[PDB]
């Protein structure tokens, strides 16, 4: 019996910041 | 006869006398176990815990 006895929180601002230089690449590779 | 057989017979005879006189030893020995040997049963349950 002694034997027995032995058995994400994530930030919308600081991803919407983050992404910018992203989001607006495909605008800036067409000019505007 | 009765001196030169009978002494050293009787006390052939007398073993069995002594067969309880020295299983006494034994049974005092098993009794020793009964403290001494459970004694190390014992820990086993430290084998556990």
């Amino acid at each position: 019996d002694g034997g027995g006895g032995g058995g994400a929180t994530i930030d919308g601002r600081q991803i919407s910041e983050s992404t910018g230089r992203y989001r607006s690449d495909p605008s800036r590779r067409r000019g505007i | 006869d009765a001196r030169e057989w009978g002494t050293n017979l009787i006390d052939k005879f007398t073993g069995g006398i002594r067969s309880k006189i020295s299983g006494l030893r034994n049974w005092l020995s098993e009794l020793r176990n009964i403290g001494a040997e459970v004694g190390i049963d014992v820990p086993t349950i430290g084998g556990g815990g």
